[PDB]
DNA sequence: CCCTGCATCCGTGATAGCACAATTTAACACTTTTGTCAATCATTTTGTT
DNA sequence: AACAAAATGATTGACAAAAGTGTTAAATTGTGCTATAATGGGAGCTGTCACGGATGCAGGGGA
């Protein structure tokens, strides 16, 4: 298999695959403890916002790539804004102080 | 035709792919031998006899 | 936007109004026809935004001029649809409602603020019965219940002045009218009036949610639903399958049914409806309401045209096994295929199929083929990529230049399961991989798959070759010995290139170096191992950093010549001139690493590969059927067994014998008969080879083709090659009982059908325990590395000198672990010494390395004192000094790492593997050692025997060098031999007890009178003559009868005279109760002097499959569980005694120069009367509680335990972990304390160590003193839901319960950490990430 | 299956671990090769344009 | 070529910054500030000056306040 | 008279008519917008006097 | 060697069919009404087991 670019999930915006170009690999919660084991924090940083979730930045990396300009301008991820509307869809209110 | 490792019959005691090998380098004995008789086309009566 | 740094409270019906955009009114979702979002309903487009980016829904406003006007028609917003996803709306209720989190979780904060039972809101809540409300003037406080014909009469009664409401809205008029400030100012008075334990326990339960409701700000009846909020349109889509069917997801059935039940709560009230149907539905609409929240806490309202449950919102949120957001990330630029040898690379590089080149890599292609300028735009770039034109093949090979990719395994257990490799363009579909790395991720080429990834910006590569190469990770750092271990094949060439024949070509002759040799056997003369004679010029670094040859004429072979060849400067010839097994090959890796650093070591550990590939081609080591040899006497060796079965059968039918000894006199017949048949076969196979020297003959080690493979460690063991010739062992019954006859067939000989049937039990049992080792372990690993998830290195030295003593565990005959394995790489926390005092040979505090640890064996050193990471003194983390140095790499710790997940995983990657005559009557010692005896109370006796007179008499064998060497104990009858200084041989019985009889010591001789041991009250009396027979058993207090339970049983032994005789060493006369299972042959009439026993005591004690331990051993050990049998202590030291006994438990007290500790009655007690004990010291005996050594024997007590007690499972496995990785979770298992005395905090309260120490660090660094507290320890389930941050215990443990604490009192988080840090999206603190970390904390406090 | 002439021993390491090395008179001969038949299907939806 | 950075690492004795400062160093060859090459990367560049000892974390800052001098001449 | 012990129970991991009455989508007309188009107004020497 | 001399898009409007803004038809939609006799009843599973925490009865013991 192989794949650098294609088709998104609906409510969360990560990777799946259903034309031609199937979903990413798994990276998951156990390949996340050996990439914090090493010191490998811009690995594991854009390995989580850029490559997969991050809906306004992984479109920059994309025209970073082919400008020939290899950098990141991450943001937040989407499946973290999915999980402030429901938190808030309960009666619990949750934010984010800003400072 | 094939080359296989030979340190997987030792830990994994399967000791019927040594046998089998044997067992069947003698089946393919007497194809080469059945092959070369008949070959020559030497006679129905040596032939029917081994 | 901004930057963020997260809070989460209640919310009130005025904030829920203030999220939503409008109102959903009604339940209709699309149209049926056209499917525009109908208007008003659950998919509005009025209130949630428009449906196509920038356009309204009719069509009037399609342009972009229009960017914010809102139709005048319907007032849709022209603006972009992704606004659809991050507005919400708000449906009002009719009736309020109470939130079921705040209800029906446990402890229910509805429950014990108003101080009501939960059953009893229950019944309020279903409209069962009132509840009054500010009974005023009347026979009738606050909450009383009334029920639903006793508040008829009281109507009757009272008609006003009097309220009692029913339903949601009852709760909400107690909740409200509260005040809590006059229930907290009482509430201090009633928590110090009230004399008891439970009384103000609970007590402080509800005063302490009362001050934290009031403190954060939040009003109480806010856990009263009033207006509900519903979720954005995008989030819980109606999307359309392909075919005409729309696919919805679940949450529009339940808020499709709670805006009916609500609507029709609206109708039914402005038309008037009876009593009795207004109240089924304002109950029929709350039940819809707790079933949107959280469904299944109630009859788990079922789906509909289905049959399975619904998906509320609760359960999203609720664990998979990982959180929603983070803890799962499917990712971008990656792949997947099957791997293959490819034994010709680097240590450093990776096959990689020009298929997945070409598309893992394309938009690196895209920019090249533009700023080469072969294509124009980069849609016609796009093309050239299809047709793969000759030079999209040229812009590929230079893209992927110095480009490293991450390849990684499926089920990755340690950190080494994912490296880095520069990839090297090969044609296929598998990814090759280099033979030295697949040991470290485990993996056999049979079919195993393998992701690989590929790191995009620039500070993404530089790390993928600086951290995560593959030349990089070389030492594992679980512990420091070597991971790049040549494995089987390579092995077994270099096993058969240097051994040694006895004659053979070219023997005898001389050579002039390893040019000289290769050329000799490549050219057919001498053959690869015939002994020669060569000159060989060797280096050693002695001066500084300098090399000096040194030529000899060595006596070897033409295979260990042609070997030296590859070997670098720096080492001996010594090193190569053995027979080079397995063991040898990864030491010649571990002192080449030492001497000579990283670059020679990367370029051996691949030459020592390419010649143990090729000279193992050379072997033809192919295993044939005259290789497992059966040997000439298995027949009568069998036989003999065979026969010699019969007479234990023909004895037994005939009665002699019982059952059990019939048995087990037939299993040690067939087990020791077993071990002939395999004895006999070793001296077949090890000795097979006879040559032929010049003159007579000589025998030699073999060449069998089946036992190099199983000597040089190769493939295979000892105990598998018994399988293939000898006899096939003893198989187990299904529940473990052993089977009494026992396989004897081989597999070189058949099985029958019989044999084979019996086999299959081992082997299925097997397979069912592989696959739940597995399941059980990775649910080990992963509450371990949530404990450990935020413990980082954050300082280079803290100041502490408190360490731990470390010295060699001594397990009775035998030492099991060095010193130099338990201290190498630590620092040393005080100077240490030679056995001449003031003779400092290792300085102050430094990295013990291999210099310093082989001083220590040079010297005699015994113990030394080093420090531990459970005794720093550091605020949030821990020093680079306390820690120490093992690594991949070997120097000390580097600030910043992030030591709390490496330390959870060198745990858990073992585990997932490893699940699971001896009369020993007389203390024989393997040595000649002096014995020196330390604490204990006991001299000579008349015949010349120290008498016993308890269990602290332990046995140290003094080496001849002021150290130890043996440690054993002294039982009950304990005989003994010699002195204290006294020297003896090896093997000498110096203290003995009988296996079946430890009998009663005799310490003084005299009279025996009858006290509570008299016939019928403790003990009957039974007859016998003078010889002084019995079978006299003194049953003890778990022993005793039914009635006689007021009596202990001793004997108050007096002397000739009849009075007290008193042990010498207390105040008490001698009454030696007689042990457990005692049997006193000497009745009253038997007059006897020292050493005659006073009742005999066996012990079985026989099989030695009675013991516990394995994987569920490690895991109970770290949950700190009680073991269902404590042990009790000793609390406070000074003088023992009784007390009034039969309270259904005995008692005890303890007087220091009053305290009281009561005792049960099974408890053989280990005190008498009159004794002075240590704080700390055992009074029964059991399994000590972890938590029972950390109150009173100190916390370094505790370490030393929860260290040898789980090390003593891994060595029992040959699993190698170096220590510092269990007091690095140790260390986070007791990071809580509890309060005692006060001055600035509460005084009862448990506060976390890292604020109880800055406290008093502050006042009492101050001119005042104004708290003192006691360490707590709680497993590693209970210490992480207990964090100071809720994203760091939402996210693991319970769900429901967290969010619902962390929501009452308002918490906050700072994340600081790396589960709460991964998960927002950001760098984490410890890493490369943690110089931005530092560098963002002074940019607060200051400008 | 085939029956293909096989031998036991350790070549150069390309049969490290248990893969295998085949020898190109199999691939010449043509005995492994397998045929495979798939069905691709294209419907004609009736859209509401 | 690169295979192993210890040679870096001694400079940089810590590894943690030398990711941090040839990252730095390697955008700027990336993006053509600068040109201290056989046929490399920019990122095997920045490994081979440090190696070597042109480039630390100490010669990029003085080399960036020389900028501001520079940019305060043609600042006017 | 008083605080204080054994056992359950619970959560949490691994069958229509109609006859109305009102509402909508669509089929056929407008005028500004933008094109294709030439008879004078403008800025371009073919090669006479 | 200047100005014969003749176009050739500019420059002017005219023409065109192209194109959004309103009035009725036909199919869509929502509300009311409909007297022989009807009456506490609808209703799925069951072979995991583990530990740990509140809750309530009971003995058991200090005044
Ligand atoms: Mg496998
Ligand atoms: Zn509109
Ligand atoms: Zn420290």
């Amino acid at each position: 298999h192989a794949r650098s670019t294609g088709s998104y999930s609906l409510v969360t915006q990560q990777p799946l695959g259903g034309k031609a170009q199937f979903g990413g690999q798994r990276f998951g919660e156990m390949e996340v403890w050996a990439l914090e084991a090493y010191g490998a924090a811009y690995t594991l940083q854009e390995m989580l916002t850029v490559k997969s979730d991050d809906v306004n930045g992984r479109t920059k990396m994309y025209k970073n790539i082919v400008d020939g300009n290899h950098q990141m301008e991450p943001g937040m991820p989407e499946s973290f804004n999915v999980l402030l509307k429901e938190i808030r869809s309960l009666g619990i209110n949750i934010e984010l102080e800003d400072e | 035709d094939i080359v296989l490792n030979p340190l997987g019959v030792p830990s994994r005691m399967n000791i019927g792919q040594i046998l089998e090998t044997h067992l069947g380098m003698a089946a393919k004995g007497i194809g080469d031998k059945i092959n070369a008789m008949l070959k020559q086309q030497q006679e129905v009566a040596k032939l029917r006899e081994f | 936007t901004e930057e963020f740094d997260i809070k989460i409270a209640l919310a009130s019906p005025d904030m829920i109004r203030s999220w939503s955009f409008g109102e959903v009114k009604k339940p209709e979702t699309i149209n049926y026809r056209t499917f525009k979002p109908e208007r008003d309903g659950l998919f509005c487009a009025r209130i949630f935004g428009p449906v196509k980016d920038y356009e309204c829904l009719c069509g009037k406003y399609k342009r972009l001029k229009h960017r914010g006007v809102i139709c005048e028609k319907c007032g849709v917003e022209v603006t972009q649809t992704k606004v659809r996803r991050e507005r919400m709306g708000h449906i009002e209720l009719a009736s309020p409602t109470a939130h079921i989190w705040f209800l029906k979780s446990l402890p229910s904060r509805i429950g014990l603020l108003l101080d009501m039972p939960l059953r009893d809101i229950e019944r309020v809540l279903y409209f069962e019965s009132y509840v009054v409300i500010e009974g005023g003037m009347t026979n009738l406080e606050r909450q009383q219940i009334l029920t639903e014909e006793q508040y008829l009469d009281a109507l009757e009664e009272f008609g006003d002045e009097f309220d009692a409401k029913m339903g949601a809205e009852a709760i909400q008029a107690l909740l409200k009218s509260m005040d809590l400030e006059q229930e907290c100012e009482q509430l201090r008075e009633e928590l110090n009036e009230t004399n008891s334990e439970t009384k103000r326990k609970k007590l402080t339960k509800r005063i302490k949610l009362l001050e934290a409701f009031v403190q954060s700000g939040n009003k109480p009846e806010w856990m009263i639903l009033t207006v509900l909020p519903v979720l954005p349109p995008d989030l819980r889509p109606l999307v359309p399958l392909d075919g005409g069917r729309f696919a919805t997801s679940d949450l529009n059935d339940l808020y499709r049914r709670v805006i009916n039940r609500n609507n029709r709560l609206k109708r039914l009230l402005d038309l008037a409806a009876p009593d009795i149907i207004v109240r089924n539905e304002k109950r029929m609409l709350q039940e819809a309401v707790d079933a949107l929240l959280d469904n299944g806490r109630r009859g788990r309202a079922i789906t509909g045209s289905n049959k399975r449950p619904l998906k509320s919102l609760a359960d999203m949120i609720k664990g998979k096994q990982g959180r929603f957001r983070q803890n799962g990330k499917r990712v971008d630029y990656s792949g997947r295929s099957v791997i293959t040898v490819g034994p010709y690379l680097r240590l450093h590089q990776c096959g990689l199929p020009k298929k997945m080149a070409l598309e893992l890599f394309k938009p690196f292609i895209y920019g090249k083929l533009e700023l080469r300028g072969l294509a124009t735009t980069i849609k016609a770039a796009k093309k050239m990529v299809e047709r793969e034109e000759a030079v999209v093949w040229d812009i590929l090979d230079e893209v992927i230049r110095e480009h490293p990719v991450l390849l990684n395994r499926a089920p990755t257990l340690h950190r080494l399961g994912i490296q880095a490799f520069e990839p090297v363009l090969i044609e296929g579909k598998a990814i090759q991989l280099h033979p030295l790395v697949c040991a470290a991720y485990n993996a056999d080429f049979d079919g195993d798959q393998m992701a690989v990834h590929v790191p995009l910006t620039l500070e993404a590569q530089l790390e993928a070759r600086a951290l995560m190469m593959s030349t990089n990770n070389i030492l594992s750092p679980a512990n420091g010995e070597p991971i790049i271990v040549p494995s089987q094949d390579v092995v077994l060439g270099l096993y058969y290139m240097t051994r040694d024949c006895v004659n053979a070509k070219g023997e005898g002759m001389v050579l002039t170096g390893p040019k000289e040799a290769e050329r000799l056997y490549r050219s057919g003369l001498a053959s690869l191992h015939a002994r020669v004679k060569v000159r060989i010029t060797e280096y050693e670094k002695d001066a500084n950093g300098e090399l000096v040859a040194k030529t000899s004429l060595k006596d070897t072979t033409v295979g260990r010549a042609i070997l030296w060849m590859i070997v670098p400067k720096g080492l001996p010839y010594s090193i190569v001139n053995q027979a080079l097994g397995k063991k040898a090959i990864s030491k010649m890796l571990n002192t080449c690493y030492r001497i000579l650093g990283l670059k020679p070591t990367v370029i051996f550990a691949d030459q020592i590969m390419y010649t143990g590939f090729a000279y193992a081609a050379r072997s033809g080591a192919s295993v044939g059927i005259d290789d497992m040899v059966i040997p000439e006497k298995k027949h009568e060796i069998i036989s003999e067994a065979e026969a010699e079965v019969a007479e234990i059968q023909e004895q037994f039918q005939s009665g002699l014998v019982t059952a059990g000894e019939r048995y087990n006199k037939v299993i040690d017949i067939w087990a020791a008969a077993n071990d002939r048949v395999s004895k006999a076969m070793m001296d077949n196979l090890q000795t097979e080879t006879v040559i032929n020297r010049d003159g007579q003959e000589e025998k030699q080690v073999s060449f069998n083709s089946i036992y190099m493979m199983a000597d040089s460690g190769a493939r295979g063991s000892a105990a598998q090659i018994r399988q293939l010739a000898g006899m096939r062992g003893l198989m187990a019954k299904p529940d473990g009982s052993i089977i009494e006859t026992p396989i004897t067939a081989n597999f070189r000989e058949g099985l029958n059908v019989l044999q084979y049937f019996i086999s299959t039990h081992g082997a299925r049992k097997g397979l069912a325990d592989t696959a739940l080792k597995t399941a059980n372990s990775g649910y080990l690993t992963r509450r371990l590395v949530d404990v450990a998830q935020d413990l980082v290195v954050t300082e280079d030295d803290c100041g502490t000198h408190e360490g731990i003593m470390m010295t060699p565990v001594i397990e009775g005959g035998d030492v099991k672990e060095p010193l130099r394995d338990r201290v190498l790489g630590r620092v040393t926390a005080e100077d240490v010494l030679k056995p001449g005092t003031a003779d400092i040979l290792v300085p102050r505090n430094t990295l013990l390395h291999e210099q310093w640890c082989d001083l220590l064996e040079e010297n005699s050193v015994d113990a030394v004192k080093v420090r531990s990471v459970v005794s720093c003194d550091t605020d949030f983390g821990v020093c680079a000094h306390c820690y120490g140095r093992d690594l991949a790499r070997g120097h000390i710790i580097n600030k910043g790492e992030a030591i709390g997940v490496i330390a959870a995983q060198s745990i858990g990657e073992p585990g997932t593997q490893l699940t699971m005559a001896a009369a020993e009557s007389s203390i024989q010692v393997k040595n000649k050692g002096s014995i020196k005896l330390s604490n204990v109370k006991s001299v000579v006796n008349s015949s010349g025997k120290l008498v016993i007179t308890s269990r602290n008499t332990e046995l140290k064998l003094i080496d001849e060098f002021g150290r130890t060497k043996e440690s054993y104990k002294v039982p009950y009858g304990a005989v003994l031999a010699k002195g204290d200084g006294e020297q003896v041989a090896g093997g000498e019985t110096v203290a003995n007890w009988d296996p079946h009889t430890m009998p009663v010591i005799t310490e003084v001789s005299g009279f025996v009178r009858f006290t509570d041991m008299i016939d019928g009250q403790t003990i009957t009396r039974q007859t016998d003559e003078l010889t002084g027979l019995s079978s006299l058993v003194v049953l003890d207090s778990a022993e005793r009868t039914a009635g006689g339970k007021d009596l202990r049983p001793a004997l108050k032994i007096v002397d000739a005279q009849g009075n007290d005789v008193l042990i010498p060493g207390t105040d008490m006369p001698a009454q030696y109760f007689l042990p457990g299972k005692a049997i006193v042959q000497l009745e009253d009439g038997v007059q006897i002097s020292s050493g005659d026993t006073l009742a005999r005591i066996p012990q079985e004690s026989g099989g030695t499959k009675d013991i516990t331990g394995g994987l569920p051993r490690v895991a109970d050990l770290f949950e700190a569980r009680r073991p269902k049998e404590p042990a009790i202590l000793a609390e406070i030291s000074g003088i023992v005694s009784f007390g009034k006994e039969t309270k259904g438990k005995r008692r005890l007290v303890i007087t220091p120069v009053p305290y009281e500790e009561m005792i049960p009655k099974w408890r053989q007690l280990n005190v008498f009367e009159g004794e002075r004990v240590e704080r700390g010291d055992v009074i029964s005996d059991g399994p000590e509680a972890p938590h029972d050594i950390l109150r009173l024997r100190g916390v370094h007590a505790v370490t030393r335990y929860i260290v040898n007690e789980v090390q003593d499972v891994y060595r029992l496995q040959g699993v190698k972990i170096n220590d510092k990785h269990i007091e690095v979770i140790v260390r986070q298992m007791l990071r809580k304390a509890t309060i005692v005395n006060a001055g600035s905090s509460d005084f009862l309260e448990g506060e976390q160590v890292e604020y109880s120490r800055v406290k008093i660090a502050n006042r009492e660094l101050e001119a005042n003193g104004k708290a003192t507290y006691s360490r707590d320890l709680l497993g590693i389930t209970k210490a992480s839901l207990a964090t100071e941050s809720f994203i760091s215990a939402a996210s693991f443990q319970e769900t429901t319960r967290v969010l619902t604490e962390a929501a009452v009192a308002g918490k906050r988080d700072e994340l600081r950490g790396l589960k709460e840090n991964v998960i927002v999206g950001r760098l984490i603190p410890a890493g490369t990430g943690y110089a931005y970390h530092q560098d963002r904390m002074r940019r607060r406090a200051a400008g | 299956g085939q029956n293909m002439r096989v031998a036991f021993m350790p070549w150069n390491g390309y049969n490290f671990e248990d893969s295998i090395l085949v020898s190109e008179r199999v691939v010449q001969e043509d005995r492994f090769t397998t045929i495979h038949i798939q069905e691709l299907a294209c419907v004609s939806r009736d859209t509401k344009l | 070529a690169r295979v192993t950075v210890q040679d870096a690492v001694e400079k940089i004795g810590n590894r943690f910054d030398l990711v941090l400062v040839a990252a730095r160093r390697a955008r700027q060859m990336q993006v053509g500030g600068k040109d201290l090459e056989e046929n490399d990367k920019t990122t095997v560049i920045a490994l081979r000056e440090i190696e070597e000892g042109l480039i630390n974390n100490q010669i990029l800052d003085v080399r960036e306040r020389q900028e501001q001098q520079e940019q305060e001449a043609a600042e006017l």
